[PDB]
């Protein structure tokens, strides 16, 4: 995929 | 916000561990085909007023970005760590989740706590009943695993 490339979620939310 | 992000560019940069010139997730990435073990964010592009950070893991590389809340800075939206003050480092809180804590390991010479021949103690130096409870890892879309970073990037 030559566009979206940083992608990514969360890290530890809360507990 | 924009100004919270940028003034920690300016201090965050002067450390050398910023790397400005990949792209937002690439350059992020880099430091898995380079510095092994280690994390460094870049200054994602447009306006150039925010950075992302990603780190290298054994389920696949990750990138963060900060939050600004009103003036807070926080890697999310739940005001769960307001031990430090308002409007305090902005960055410099979310380090703490992309590395460990702050103040070199040095500490002006002599041992100020030796630890020799020492049976049964509890080993608790820097925890004055204070702990806003850190850590950084990838959810599984369902399972949240946990990863343990903390290395900074040493040029090279």
């Amino acid at each position: 995929s030559t566009a979206s490339t940083v992608e990514y979620s969360t890290v530890v939310h809360s507990g | 916000e924009y100004q919270l992000v940028v003034n920690a560019v300016r201090k965050l940069q002067e450390s050398g561990f910023y790397w400005s010139a990949v792209t937002g997730g690439e350059a992020n990435l880099l430091l898995s085909a380079e510095p092994a073990g280690t994390f460094l964010i870049r200054d994602s592009s447009d306006q150039r007023h925010f950075f992302t950070l990603s780190v290298k893991t054994q389920s696949g590389t990750k990138n963060l970005r900060i939050q600004c809340e009103g003036g807070s800075f926080s890697l999310q939206s739940d005001p769960r760590s307001t031990q430090p003050v308002p409007r305090f480092d902005c960055v410099l809180k979310l380090v703490h989740h992309y590395m460990p804590p702050p103040g070199t390991p040095s500490f002006s010479l002599p041992p100020t706590e030796p630890s020799s021949e020492v049976p049964e103690q509890p080993p608790a130096q820097a925890l004055p009943g204070s702990t806003p409870k850190r850590a950084y890892y990838i959810y599984s879309g369902g399972e949240k695993i946990p990863l343990v970073l903390s290395r900074p990037l040493s040029s090279n």
